[PDB]
């Protein structure tokens, strides 16, 4: 199927600096990439869909973009509520797969 | 006689796939006479000929099955467009494959000719490699109702495989357009204009190919010939809808690339002005200075500046003076 | 108002079976697709199965295909996951999600998961 | 032509209706029930408190905002018995204005054009109308429309809307939508004037980009206006059973208005096309000035450099020992040549 | 009634005019208490409300005559398109007047609207200064058919005066087109683009003003008002003919001005070519020559240029002949 | 001769049909008196067989191919009761498509275009259809139709053309013409595509006249399309008694087809308009190529020759003179200047 | 200067706004089935007795510069002041006016000089009253001689019919003149096309503008002609008789045809300037290519000469081993390696 390789595996940062998480696809995933945020013990939450569209209610600090096959999630001003694990998910085909995750912690 | 127009003559083989509700039985041979007598088999027979450049075998095969020599002309007529022709004992369809390369953005095409007959379907291909491996899997491993239906369902399955490959090609073209959008709007680059030209050309080829396929599918289901049968009309109608869905994306992509070209070519005159400004700046501040050097570089005796108050530093300071006045002259009126 | 609730998760012998019940309230499961996503302890999310209740379309991951079974009940407004031939590597927290389709190009469609259930933990050991 | 079937798309389950669009933030249902004497209105979130308006006597206006809720759209269409293809067309915004006549309702696709001053972006939004026997069904994407004057007319019994039936309500909605195009086409006017002033003063690439955005926007406006005029013409010269005979002149007036809509957009198109050539003339004039500078410099200083090289060659025999060693004479020759070139340039008015 | 744009604010005056063969009357006032001359209907009534700055006079005259307050804002509002209305008790028509300044290419648009009741021509102005004085001169000299008609001739006379003003203004525009034409053809300059585009936009605004006026007069003439006595319908048609002539002249002026700009662009793009010719000729003649002068400046020690009838005039002659041959090679191509 | 010169049509007494066309070499009549169970075909070059079908109860399709003969059209018109002021309308090729209703028949004038690919020119053939009583009278100037599928459906039952009356035959012919218009539009699209490639990649001198010929052909095409929609609207919106009222949806579909044709023509016109303006930009880009080349070379070499001259001019007591290491230092400095110019120009922007 | 009579007295003025006053002659052609009569006289009253004959007559008034004679002629016929003032002024768009007693028709003539490429117009008037027609001309000379020849030698049916056929003959002669004018202009368009394709100059833009204004004036004169004949046919004035309408149908169709022809001429004139601009741009590209090739060949050679030509006492190339031929060979190699770069990219 399609592998989503999400890098880095983990990250430590402060409050206010830009956080960028990258996800690459095995083959062409035509802008069908969505980003999720999960906190320990809680169900995942939707942040981005169509690789650039902000889901309703999500703060404007979160941003996404695609350049061909690779995808990036950007948090412009990191805030204490943002420390969690982030996943990239593709739904180009009927067999939909996730990335391995990325844990954002305190520097 | 029969003449082949294409440019693929390196290989040739014949692949056969008979099947029934009970069992399936496949061949990969090289002799035309071996595959010849499958016409009268009550079970569906799928015939694949990987080399049509060998005009002898493609001439031999059509004589037995009873296909008019005009379709023989068309099968080896590589330079064609998709089309479908109905006949009393068979129906003749011509389709196009498409091979794309990400590293080298050229859209290669291979022509496939389909002859649906009674309980037998003939395939004619130029090179090795096709899009029908999933159909082979369904035939081999009973993966669907393809085993329970007749040759019309096989024609469905093959046309569906072709449109699936078209969807994959669309995915690759979409990736290329996504990259080129930023590579053109954000920055100017010498390679990008040629890349945009190639993308436009490939989209033109896709548009010239896709609409005949849409008309072919509409002919297949809308006006029913006896071969297709009534049960298979919904399937061909679904394929027709898929073709609509491909064509709309092709139009959208063409509009996007046309907009990119329009912007780039609209941004040309001031670029010409800037290059001329650079060249004029360079020439204005150096040609008179070279003249100043040359005029004191003449082989003239009794010239006043022998050692008059450090003549060489005086000349160099003069050079600096004209350089400064020339550079400030441009900045005042902003070239 | 729109919510998803999972049940049936528990401790099951290897080679065993259990059914997971996804209780949906606040919406009709006929109009939306329902997904099953699991998460092994310490490992990331992994997509298991999907059901389009109105059209009956079902898709499965290879790790569970031919071994799981997703289903829908329009009358009860609930979706089920049946887990057969269970291995110890199927132990995880099983989430029920709801997704909508969105448009990118004519040929291209994508779907994103809005709401989730709190999940049920399935243990397969001993 | 066809039998009005579902599209059976790929990578998507067969019974699926999909909202094709970008707006997923707002959902509201505004019902506006009125008669000659009575009047009421209420916002709503659940659809089930709106269905009992299908069977009624007063003319009702049901305004569903937010079509990403495909469940609401399907429920409404099922209650009102609307063909699923019609719901698919409601949910598909990538289409031109349409008008379809059915045995029990008319289905009109229209477009609203909000134009913003900054970034000069032309934004579009599909609005769909279904006229049933007593109810007009409206589907939108976002909050915000052009139907506030109609709302005030019902709320204050102004006009004559409350005396007539749902046909007049449909006419009022279409009339307000068409009249907002006049606001759009008078907004574009001052922007064209500003572009003209800028191209008279400051030629840059941003002006080119602005002018080409104008051209693309006007092409899209034409592609939206022409099907709109055809839709109004069909509403006029077809007399469906649902629209009474006394409503036809109003639709005629709407068609008339669309006429000068298109006429003034054509005039704006060719005037900005003229601005383009004004731009090219100005930039070519600037390049002419700079090229004159370069060619004057070259014309003066190629021959003088050549003469300096000639008198600066190193041969065994030289003309040095004559004409008072001719070095000031040679310099005077160079000066005379330069002066002749300069006056020749000034003779031709060469800046 | 109070709301209006009225970009010009100054003193307000009112002039009346009642005339006949037997008696001659003319009065001036600053206020409209003189309601007795109105509604008499015995003789034609003409009053020139020279100003709309104060809305009270308009409101009062609307109270006295037919009002229909929906159009009071229209008559007050200068920014209103030329239209026509057929309300009872009068006839409502909206027109415009233009004044051209050659020195400063701007065309002022002072809105003028006429309402005509039963044997009373209510004539509303916007500013002091009219092109309507031919009619007053005709009345004072007591000539023409102005006296004998039943107040349906004054509307035609005023519209004819307005159309004559339009003729003279398009004549002035014709003069302007001719002068910019000669400017573009023989003596181009930098700001000629500004003049041409100002003329173009003026022509666009005059088209937008006159085009609706043609169908306003079409509705007025083909659909005759009930108050017209039908004795001089041919004059009410000659007005329409003059309007269509004005429209045609505006269209042809727009065409001519559109062509002039492209003539200017061709001018500048041929100037580019002449500059390029000069630069290429000079560079290509003198660059090989300076290369030879710089290569024969090679100092070294062993130079085979010694003697051979002296190399100085040999190299000078070969430079001259190569320059001449290059020039004549450019002579056949007619570059220079 | 031709169209720019107008020496024809000047001196001729009225009362006689005059041929305004250019083809006077092919005359042929083909008749299909088809019915519900039978169809009769009779390829003829004589008027006599045509007449007895005026009062036939079954549908009849008279096709007079070649109208250069005055007496043939005269006899047909007076036999079928066509008004005299209409015969010259059949005989007038220059006038635009139109429809003129009448009490017992309908007069329809259309045009059919064939596009030559070897020489990009549009040719038009006048066609006149008269739906009188139970027969359809069609007049042409040359052999070669777009109604071959209609003929096949008449001969071979591929539809309901047989079981209907003559108005359905008229609808079938109109639909055939509209389909051929779609085919014409496809060929024109191919021509515009190859022209756009020509403009975009390689500009030559001969492309500009091709662009103007394409624009002129599109203008003529649009001018012909405009009245066709009006004719179709007059056909279905207010159906005369000669139309069975069971064929309204058919003409309505043809009207939709004409709408689509007009949209395609407008898009083609816009593209052709943009072609020359983008040709100018393409030539300017080709100019800019050599612009940049010359700019790089001049910037490399003028400062270098300036420095060579300043260190190479001759007068006594140069401070740099009498230094052994000056020459390698000078060459190193010149190389550094050259490489910094190269990296500034070609490596990052040009 | 035009538009002088509009200011002043609306009801009517009697002034001739023409530039011709040289000649003043009268031509009268009283004809019937069996009678033949022609004469030339300068007497104003000499034409009065001939108007009373029931047979149709054609009175020609060339060089209408005397206002008194025109006023007298109009007074005898009771000419309306509007028609009487419209006769005199030259710069009036062609418009047909029908009245109870007579019909007023005004058109324009045209002649072309090949050398000066100039278009000039002369105004003529058509007034049909009782059984006579009035001809008013701006000067001597006209293209109406085919009608005179057909009257003289009894050709056609003009002898049998009334003055309506005479009016149609006059209109036909005018349309023939117009067709000849457009045929002449076609030759100029063709030669301009050839010249602009194979020899552009600075004069071509002025030529194109002058031709454009010529065609604009021709269109502004021909469209009212079409409107005049359209009103003449459809409005069916009482004075025109039967057995005449098909002629007017023919002339109306001919006017539509000439309008189409002048529109085609307009399009060709529009395209000529675009072809010219394309040619100029291509020439500029060529000239820059030549300049760049010369510069790129010769600047590095000058640099090479300058480097080794410096005043250095420590140059090894000063007597290294016959260094001058060596550096000549190096420069030749440089020149050839640069020139082979060209002709590969087509420069
Ligand atoms: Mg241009
Ligand atoms: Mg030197
Ligand atoms: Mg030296």
């Amino acid at each position: 199927d399609i592998q989503m390789t999400q890098s880095p595996s983990s990250l430590s940062a402060s409050v206010g600096d830009r956080v960028t998480i990258t996800c690459r696809a095995s083959q062409s995933v035509s802008s069908a990439v969505a980003w999720y945020q999960q906190k320990p013990g809680k169900a995942p939450k939707l942040l981005i869909y169509s690789a650039s569209s902000l889901y309703s209610g999500v703060p404007s600090r979160f941003s996404g973009s695609r350049s061909g096959t690779d995808f990036t999630l950007t948090i412009s001003s990191l805030q204490p509520e943002d420390f969690a694990t982030y996943y990239c998910q593709q739904s180009s085909s009927s067999l939909i797969t996730f990335g391995q995750g990325t844990k954002v912690e305190i520097k | 006689t029969l003449v082949y127009t294409g440019k693929y003559r390196e290989d040739f083989e014949i692949e056969v796939m008979n099947y029934s509700i009970e069992e399936f039985r496949e061949f990969k041979t090289t002799d035309v006479e071996s595959v010849l007598p499958f016409r009268d088999s009550s079970t569906p027979t799928w015939i694949n000929i990987t080399g049509i450049h060998r005009t002898d075998v493609v001439q031999r095969v059509g004589e037995f099955f009873g296909i008019h020599p005009l379709v023989l002309e068309d099968i080896l007529n590589v330079h064609q467009r998709p089309k479908v022709e109905f006949f009393e004992n068979y129906v003749f369809i011509v389709l196009k494959m498409f091979t794309y390369d990400k590293n080298l953005h050229e859209l290669e095409s291979e022509q496939v000719s389909l002859i649906l007959t009674k309980n037998c379907v003939l395939m004619f291909q130029e090179k090795i490699g096709d899009v029908f491996d999933p159909v082979r899997e369904r035939i081999r491993y009973n993966r669907g109702i393809i085993r329970k239906k007749r040759a019309d369902y096989l024609l469905y399955s093959l046309i569906d495989a072709l449109v699936d490959d078209y969807f994959v090609l669309l995915e690759k073209i979409d990736d290329e357009i996504d990259v080129l959008e930023e590579e053109v709007l954000e920055r100017p680059e010498k390679e990008t204009v040629q890349r945009t030209h190639q993308l436009k050309r490939n989209l033109v080829e896709l548009r010239k190919t896709i609409w005949p396929l849409r008309e072919v599918l509409s002919s297949l289901y809308r006006d029913v010939p006896p071969l297709i049968e009534k049960e298979t009309v919904p399937y061909f109608r679904d394929v027709y809808d898929h073709t609509i869905q491909i064509a709309d994306t092709v139009e959208t992509f063409r509009d996007i690339v046309s907009g990119l070209l329009d912007v780039y070519l609209s941004s040309v005159s001031n670029k010409t002005n800037e290059v001329m400004k650079v060249l004029t700046i360079i020439a204005t501040i150096f040609m008179p200075l070279t003249f100043i050097a040359g005029i004191y570089g003449m082989n003239f005796e009794y010239m006043p500046e022998l050692r008059w108050k450090w003549g060489y530093p005086v000349v160099l300071a003069v050079m600096g003076v004209i350089a400064v006045i020339m550079v400030v002259y441009f900045k005042k009126k902003k070239w | 108002e729109v919510q998803l609730v999972e049940s049936g998760g528990g401790l099951v012998q290897p080679g065993g079976s259990l059914r997971l019940s996804c209780a949906a309230s606040g919406f009709n499961v006929s109009y939306y697709s329902i997904h099953w996503v699991r998460q092994a302890p310490g490992k990331g999310l992994e997509w298991v199965a999907s059901i389009s209740s109105s059209s009956g379309s079902t898709s499965y991951a290879d790790s569970v295909k031919g071994r799981f079974t997703i289903s829908a009940d329009t009358s009860k407004n609930t979706a089920y996951l049946q887990m057969n031939s269970l291995r110890a590597e199927d132990t995880a927290v099983y989430y029920c999600a709801r997704s909508y389709w969105y448009y990118i190009w004519s040929y291209s469609y994508g779907n994103a998961m809005d709401y989730w259930g709190q999940g049920t933990l399935v243990t397969v050991s001993s």
